[PDB]
Parts: C-alpha cells; structure tokens; sequence
C-alpha cells in the first residue's frame, strides 16, 4: 500500500472550502478539518506572489515537512479543467518573516537534520489561539523533545533546556519574570518557535530572550 | 452563520 493525499486547509472563508470541498469531492481527494500525521498536504490562501498569512495549519505543516501550497491551484485547476501540478504552487513566504525565505521548500529538504535537534523544550503556560498539546506537537515533529514540567529537565552537560512562553497570554500576573529563578534554562518568547519554523532554521536565542529577576 | 476566523499570528 502507499500513502494516500488528506488535506485541511487554512484561512479560506467557508465559501472558498466548499469550492474546494466540491473539488475534493470530484477527484475523490480526501479532506480533513484537522491536520493529523495522515495528513499530507495544506492549501494556504495566498497572493499572487505566493505569499500568505501565518496561521496555525501553517506552522504545523511546515514542521510536518508536507506539502504546502496556494489556493490559486484550486483555482486554476477550475479554469484549465485539468489538475495541474501542486509543487508549481508551493508558497513562498509569508507576510512577518520574508515573502521569498522559501521556508516549506527548505522544510521538506531537511527531515534528516531537524531544526530542534538536541532539544528540551517546555511549552510553560498560559497560551491564546494555540492549544498547548499542539505546539508540543509542533517541537515534536522538528526534532524538540518535549517537557510537561521545569522540574523533569534532564541535568547535564550534553543537555539543551529551553523555556518558552508567551507574554500575551498572561493576563492576572507578572510571573514569566520569575522562572530563571526556578530553573538552569533560558526563557524565550513564542515568536521564537514560529520564526524558526516559518524560515525552517534554528533562530538564535538573543532576540527572543525574556529578561528575569535575579 | 458566525465565522470564527481562523487565528493567524
């Protein structure tokens, strides 16, 4: 047996998807609402440079190393009445980290030496319009391995530890200040994460760091 | 109806 194509899609209006819908009905594509490790390909709504928004099916394709291409193949599968090839329609870049970085494409070409490699990452709470499980997911798949808790991380020399949380989130306290005085690992924001795997390479950590109390 | 927007950061 080989793989078969299951799709979700991302930033389409409800219109847009029943197009596609209509379109994955007719060449008997499967199509799914939630991307899983079955999931194979992620259609994003782009411009006419192949540039598009970063949204959540976005960074979880990318980290999946699948195929992520622009709408317009939908399109102009409708107006050729042919099914063209996809990968002439693999997007670009998006509109925060370059239209042109060729992140997915670089994404696909480097499973053997993942991103995150040689990692521990604890995705430390709260988080908006992310669920937590999903972006351990999202580390998982580029290489990370993920921690639950500050205390499980492994001591010694060989031995990445990174923190990363997201300031937005918190609401009804301060505390993100504090956690260097909880543990032996740098604390970095979210941005850190979505910016490696958008551009798929490993961001260095000075930009990105949140500063603590002593 | 609604059309909860896709999240996009």
């Amino acid at each position: 047996v080989n793989k078969r194509m299951s799709m979700v899609v991302s930033g389409l209006t409800p219109e847009e998807f029943m197009l596609v819908y209509k379109f994955a009905r007719k060449h008997h594509i499967t199509l799914t609402n939630l991307i899983t490790e079955e999931t194979t390909h992620v259609v994003m709504k782009t411009d006419a440079e192949f540039v598009c928004e970063r949204t959540l099916k976005y960074f979880l394709g990318i980290a999946g190393g699948k195929w992520v291409v622009s709408y317009f193949w939908v399109t102009q599968s409708i107006k050729e009445r042919k099914m063209l090839n996809e990968h002439d329609f693999e997007v670009r870049g998006d509109v925060v980290n370059g239209r042109n970085h060729q992140g997915p494409k670089r994404a696909r070409e480097s499973q053997d030496r993942k991103i995150f490699r040689g990692l521990e990452i604890c995705c430390y709470g709260p988080f908006t319009n992310m669920p937590t499980d999903q972006l351990e997911w999202m580390v998982q798949l580029c290489g990370a391995s993920v921690v639950k808790e500050l205390s499980s991380f492994t001591l010694g020399t060989g031995v990445h530890p990174i923190v990363v949380v997201q300031p937005d989130a918190w609401t009804e306290d301060n505390g993100f200040h504090a956690i260097g005085q909880m543990c032996e690992a740098p604390v970095v924001t979210r941005e850190w994460v979505l910016d490696s795997v958008a551009l798929y390479q490993c961001q260095e950590l000075d930009t990105y760091l949140i500063p603590q109390i002593p | 109806g609604e059309y909860s927007r896709s999240p996009t950061f």
